[PDB]
DNA sequence: CACCCTTTCATTATTATTATTTTTTTTTTTT
């Protein structure tokens, strides 16, 4: 893997391919339509492209559901390029609880 | 390499009048991307024969390239396109008086002439076009590229290229035969559909001046 | 580069086919043969490729306007609103074979094979209006590539491409209209109505009395001349339907790219059609993308200021011996 | 045999027009039958009035025709080949369908010309290549180049004759337009859908536009059958003189 | 000779033609 992607290492060798065109097609502005089965490892790969993204100094957005959000930050503690640049999360209002009423 | 071309259309195309070689296509990419790559003021006969095909030589002289001819396997009915020509005649009459046109006759003539109005008919087909030929794949994926049309460069809509694909293949599987030959050509490159005729084999094949004695396939 | 135009058409759209199609008063299409029929003119339609239904192709018709008629309607704006006018604030007379070469895709200019060298090939092919055809004895590759109009319909999808899926029509889009020609003889009702005619009553009377010969006469035949009395039907493409038109320009100038421009600014006033005493075929242009970048705006064209000042030095400059010395 | 222009002489005996000149200048091909006119070879410039509307089948650019197509290029030349097979010995006319049975099925001559005129009068004689041997025949017909073989019309012919063998009426298997200006040329029927199989369909679907325009003239309701050829070539002879 | 009119000739012959048949769920965690 010569000239890989932050955090490819840890990516499955199937999804090596889609994670390149996809990190490509991205440095061009496109919008990519990405497609993998479930079992592959889908978070492993967006972590390679965030972390790809991230070192060029982009604001990198990662929107997923809520159940995915732990496996996506567990994919995200360990690589030192988004230790270096730093990760954090949005939750809202449904994320907390009233603690009078509570 | 011994490799074998399909593209596939997103417009219908021209049926071809005898045989589309494909080394025919290369050699007008290859013309159209030295237009490109130089400039408008140079002679096709230079670069259409620049291709990354092979070139086979029959026994005495007479050489062509190492391309088939386009199998179609038609996908769709073969139908027909019409289309006319003729000069509108109302903006020549307010072009006359206007003094900007100067015609010196007072008649048009819709059977012959400037003015004259016709109809011609073509065959159409929508198909998967398989082509079989030696060479290298990266130069005709680089030629292809730039292929928008095939069979018409008609520029009035027909032939618009859905894709392309070239994929190596076996030896024995791969008809490079199917080709426009010299009558010359090895006992083992004749075959049954060959026929005796005049027909080019090489570069331009509309080029009746190059036009020779060939034993080719019938589309 | 290309150039894709997307226009709602005003009236409805009219381009005659060949053939002999024949349609019943109630709608069916080529009857067999021992039931009346009618003569029909349909628009033209082309046999397409269809993967909508199954993964399969299947051949489904679609209406459209082909594309000579597109490349001439765009020659003949170009022609009529900026090349012309042009032409007759310099005062250049223009002669048949050259007028006919601008006007045409013909060679009457000289009918014999024109020699062309290349340094001429190119000094033509960069004239802003003569290298986007070409045409006449040269019969040298013009650089302009227009396309059909196709609707924005399902049986274009292969054609369209992805995209067009939102704003898009399905199922019919021909209608067939029915019109008529009556003999306006029999609409004269008295004396005021017909002193005008040499003749008059006689004249009139003569005329009916004429028509209902031959109306008997053929009518007995079938238990040669042919009356006013005409109704007959044709099919067009329904108005208000979205049309794209593709134009893709082989390695063009700035100042070809400029006409092709200012002939998008100034065709809301013609017409595609078969149907100009009908207004057929009027239409407004909604949507031009140049390079995938869209440019139209209501009033006119506001974008590519390089182009609009390419092609007003380049109309301003020309003086129609070029388009002679294309001719021969 | 290599030249449409060598039906001038092989066929029918014909000289040059009085007043053509000889070739000087390096040799050139024709600009209407891509004969290289060498020297020593009569030639005519191009001296056509604005009604000559075959600019787009000039083999060449030379502006020049050679002596033997400025003879085929005259008017008895003209509508009197309107339809005719040009072989080596005569000049037969192929305007019956018989006589279509008799060429595109099991024609006995290798080398001839044909020529079918789709309009009145066109100029059809010099821009079709020459039929060499008969399993490829060329034919000219109008503005298209035409291709037909013998024994693919023998089994199409073959095909019909035996689907069709048990029904009184004839049934057309696939329409075939004589003029090939509709649209429907080629198109199969919905009968002969049925009374073909699918291969078949792909056989008969798969053909050149030749093959398509000699059926139309040989698959119809009554069946034409192969007998030879009126030869037309005293006809067109006087008609020259 | 470049610009047109208007004359002239030609042999066989037939005609078929694509168009469709849902289920009715209650998810999700925004302001
Ligand atoms: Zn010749």
């Amino acid at each position: 893997p010569a000239d890989a992607l932050p955090g490819e290492g840890a990516v499955r060798e199937v999804l090596r391919p889609l994670l390149k065109q996809a990190a490509e097609k991205t440095a061009a502005g496109k919008i990519v339509f990405a497609e993998a089965a479930t079992g592959t490892g889908k978070g492993r790969m967006i972590a390679s492209l965030a972390a790809a993204a991230a070192i060029k100094g982009d604001t990198v957005v990662v929107s997923a559901p809520l159940a995915v959000t732990w496996q996506l930050v567990n994919d995200m503690k360990d690589i030192p390029e988004v230790r270096r640049v730093g990760l954090t999360l949005s939750l809202g209002r449904p994320n907390f609880i009233s603690p009078q009423r509570t | 390499v011994n490799l074998k071309v399909t593209i596939d259309l997103s417009n219908p195309m021209m049926e071809p009048g005898d045989l589309l070689h494909l080394d025919a296509l290369l050699g007008a990419l290859r013309v159209s991307r030295a237009r490109a790559e130089h400039g408008d003021a140079i002679n096709p006969r230079d670069y259409h024969y620049d291709l990354p095909l092979e070139r086979y030589q029959a026994p005495s002289g007479d050489w062509v390239f190492k391309a088939s001819a386009f199998k179609l396997k038609r996908q769709l009915p073969n139908q027909m396109w019409m289309q006319t020509g003729r000069l509108s005649i109302v903006e020549a009459a307010r072009h006359r008086q206007s003094g900007y046109l100067q015609l010196r006759a007072g008649k048009p003539n819709p059977a012959g002439g400037p003015f004259k109005t016709s109809i011609y008919h073509r065959p159409i087909v929508q198909a998967e076009l398989t082509a079989f030929c030696v060479g290298d794949q990266q130069g005709i994926e680089a030629l292809l590229s730039e292929c928008r049309q095939i069979g018409g460069k008609r520029g009035v809509g027909f032939g618009q290229v859905a894709g392309f694909k070239v994929e190596p293949v076996a030896e024995t599987d791969c008809p490079w035969s199917w080709r426009a030959l010299p009558a010359d050509a090895d006992p083992r490159l004749v075959t049954s559909e060959h026929a005796r005729c005049i027909a080019a084999i090489r570069g331009p094949y509309w080029d009746r001046t190059l036009h020779v004695e060939a034993l080719a396939p019938t589309p | 580069m290309q150039i894709e135009v997307t226009v709602r058409n005003i009236t409805p759209i009219f381009s005659a086919a060949p053939g002999s199609n024949y349609i019943t008063i109630d709608g069916t299409i080529n009857p067999p043969p021992g039931v009346s029929r009618f003569p029909l003119v349909r628009t033209r339609m082309m046999y397409v490729a269809a993967d909508v239904g199954d993964g399969v192709i299947k051949s489904v018709p679609l209406q459209i306007v082909p594309g000579n008629t597109m490349r001439s309607l765009l020659r003949r704006t170009m022609l009529k609103h900026v090349i012309e006018p042009a032409l007759v604030e310099k005062g250049n007379k223009l002669s048949i074979g050259a007028y006919a070469t601008a006007y045409s895709g013909n060679a009457t200019g000289n009918p014999d094979g024109v020699p062309s060298s290349f340094d001429e090939i190119a000094t033509m092919r960069a004239h802003p209006f003569i290298g986007l055809f070409g045409g006449g004895p040269r019969m040298l590759e013009g650089r302009l590539m227009v396309d059909s109009l196709y609707p924005i319909h399902t049986n274009a999808e292969r054609i369209l491409g992805a995209g067009y899926e939102n704003e898009m029509m399905s199922g019919p889009i021909t209608q067939v209209v029915w019109a008529r020609r009556m003999d306006p003889i029999l609409n004269l009702g008295s004396s005021e109505d017909v002193e005008v005619i040499n003749g008059g009553a006689v004249a009139a009377n003569g005329w009916i009395q004429d028509l209902l010969a031959n109306s008997k006469a053929a009518a007995s035949k079938k238990k040669n001349g042919r009356g006013l009395k005409a109704f007959n039907a044709h099919e067009v493409v329904i108005p208000g339907l979205k049309w794209v038109w593709r134009i893709s320009l082989d390695r063009p100038t700035d100042a070809q790219v400029g006409l092709v421009l200012l002939a998008l600014n100034k065709m809301t006033n013609e017409r595609i059609a078969g149907g100009h005493s009908k207004d057929y075929g009027r239409f407004v242009i909604d949507g031009v993308s140049l390079n995938g970048e869209q440019v139209w705006s209501q009033s006119g064209i506001t974008g590519g200021e390089q182009y609009f000042d390419a092609v007003a030095e380049a109309i301003d400059g020309l003086s129609s011996k070029e388009f002679e010395q294309f001719a021969q | 045999m290599r030249y449409p222009s060598d039906i001038v002489d092989q066929v029918l005996k014909a000289g040059p027009d009085k007043g053509l000149l000889t070739w000087e200048g390096v040799d050139a091909a024709c600009s209407h039958c891509s004969r290289p006119i060498q020297n020593g070879d009569l030639y005519s410039p191009s001296s056509v009035g604005a009604f000559f509307s075959d600019t787009r089948d000039l083999a060449s650019t030379s502006r020049s025709i050679c002596w033997r197509c400025v003879v085929l290029r005259k008017k008895p030349m003209l509508y009197g080949l309107s339809a005719a097979v040009v072989t080596q010995d005569g000049i037969y006319s192929i305007s019956k369908d018989v006589n279509k049975a008799w060429l595109f099925t099991t024609p006995p001559p290798a080398p001839f010309l044909v020529v079918h005129s789709s309009s009145t009068m066109q100029h059809l004689s010099w821009r079709t290549p020459v039929t060499l041997d008969n399993r490829r025949i060329h034919v000219r017909y109008g503005p298209n180049l035409f291709i037909v073989r013998p024994e693919v019309v023998r089994k199409a012919l073959s095909i019909a004759d035996r689907v069709n063998e048990g029904q009184k009426k004839w049934v057309t298997p696939v329409y075939f337009d004589r003029k090939a200006a509709a649209m429907g040329h080629g198109l199969i029927t919905r009968a002969g859908a049925e009374m073909l199989t699918q291969e078949e369909q792909e056989f008969f679907q798969s053909v050149t536009p030749g093959e398509r325009w000699a059926l139309s003239y040989l698959m119809h309701s009554k069946r034409p059958e192969p007998e030879v050829g009126e030869c037309i070539t005293e006809k067109v002879m006087t008609s020259l003189n």
